[PDB]
């Protein structure tokens, strides 16, 4: 008379499904996005801008002497 | 002593790819829930000693019905440009300086896929017959995304050489200002060099196994250290054009070991993807390359074209 089933209580645990989470959605990005890409160039532009300030900087000894 | 400083780096190079055989199993180990080569090392860090030396001492069959004389220029050259490649490639002194050399690339990035033409031919029937001629369709299709999308930066830089590159990429890591380029040129690399989403030339389910069927222990060290030669260099190049370190003319020490520290991650993404991703099917591979990715690499180039001449910025060089 040792039999399996308890005496009265389980669970169940459920079957079901979920796992959607976001996460930034519906154009919340394409907005950020395209945000950074201009902060890009606006990096450039100025550094671009000030490297080519250098440059004429180094023709000019050339020219400098070479008589 | 210039000869020293070539063979300190054949040398050198032949033990990573010897022993990334060895982390492709610890890594894509425990995505599995497992350890890796274990037993022999201790640690494992002995497995790659032994395994070099089975094969060679293991028979090397040739196929009664082959031609000799393409069986041995093919693989005399999947150990070339491999080794070749690393060339003039900055750390930050490169070995070689050449003036325009990053075209220098491409030149040895198309001359390769002119030795799996060879291989797959040299022997003989249909498994590595035309199994080795459409994996030549889709590795030449892959470079007009690539040629392109290498062009489209050194607009946004100025030159072809390689020391400028480290110049412009101060501080602006060049991956904010074209990051939708960017992607494009790590899917291309996965795609070119036969790895794992696109996985198709190496067979394991489409066919049997493509273009190594035939090499027995002999040659097949060669191939399986001549394929690893590209991926840990194209991934050690794709850190030069785009996350840049900041050279220091005093320590020089100090860029390489921040290099390593870069370049040594990001190659860990071939290995962090082929745990996930199944295959595509040599239909939609290929005509997912001209409707989809091309149309974008052709607009973007109209962009970067006039972004530099309609901001006063274009870049300082000849």
């Amino acid at each position: 008379k040792q039999d399996m089933p308890p005496v009265g209580g389980y669970g169940p645990i459920d079957y079901k499904r979920n796992l959607p989470r976001r996460g930034l959605s519906g154009y919340s990005m394409f907005a950020v996005g395209i945000g950074a890409l201009l902060f890009g160039y606006w990096s450039m532009m100025k550094w671009n801008r000030e490297r080519r300030r250098l440059q004429i900087e180094d023709f000019e000894a050339r020219i400098a002497l070479m008589p | 002593m210039f000869m020293i400083n070539i063979l300190m780096l054949i040398i050198p190079i032949l033990l990573a790819v010897a022993f990334l055989t060895l982390v492709e199993r610890k890594v894509l180990g425990y995505m599995q829930l497992r350890k890796g080569p274990n037993v022999v090392g201790p640690y494992g860090l002995l497995q790659p000693i032994a395994d070099a030396i089975k094969l060679f001492i293991k028979e090397p069959l040739r196929p009664a019905t082959s031609s000799a004389s393409m069986f041995i220029l093919a693989p005399i050259m999947a150990l070339g440009l491999a080794l070749t490649m690393w060339i003039p490639l900055p750390m930050p002194y490169p070995l070689i300086n050449m003036n325009l050399g990053v075209l220098f690339m491409l030149a040895m990035s198309s001359l390769a896929v002119y030795s799996i033409l060879w291989s797959g031919w040299a022997s003989n029937s249909k498994y590595a017959l035309i199994g080795a001629l459409r994996a030549v369709a889709q590795t030449i299709s892959y470079e007009v995304t690539l040629a392109i999308i290498l062009l489209s930066v050194l607009l946004m830089s100025g030159s072809f050489t390689l020391s400028t590159l480290i110049t412009t990429q101060e501080q602006m890591w060049l991956i904010l200002p074209a990051w939708p380029l960017a992607m494009m040129w790590f899917i291309s690399t996965l795609a070119e060099t036969n790895r794992a989403p696109f996985d198709l030339t190496e067979g394991e389910s489409e066919l049997v196994s493509g273009f190594n069927v035939e090499y027995a222990a002999g040659p097949f060290a060669l191939f399986f250290m001549a394929e690893y030669a590209n991926i840990i260099m194209m991934n050690i190049f794709t850190a030069i054009l785009f996350l840049g370190t900041s050279h220091n003319p005093h320590m020089p020490e100090l860029y390489t070991i921040n290099f390593t520290i870069k370049s040594l991650l990001l190659t860990m993404s071939f290995l962090w993807i082929r745990a996930s991703y199944p295959r595509f099917r040599y239909d939609q591979l290929m005509h997912l390359l001209w409707k989809n990715f091309l149309p974008l690499t052709l607009a973007l180039c109209m962009w970067h074209v006039s972004l530099p001449i309609l901001t006063s910025g274009i870049p300082p060089q000849t």
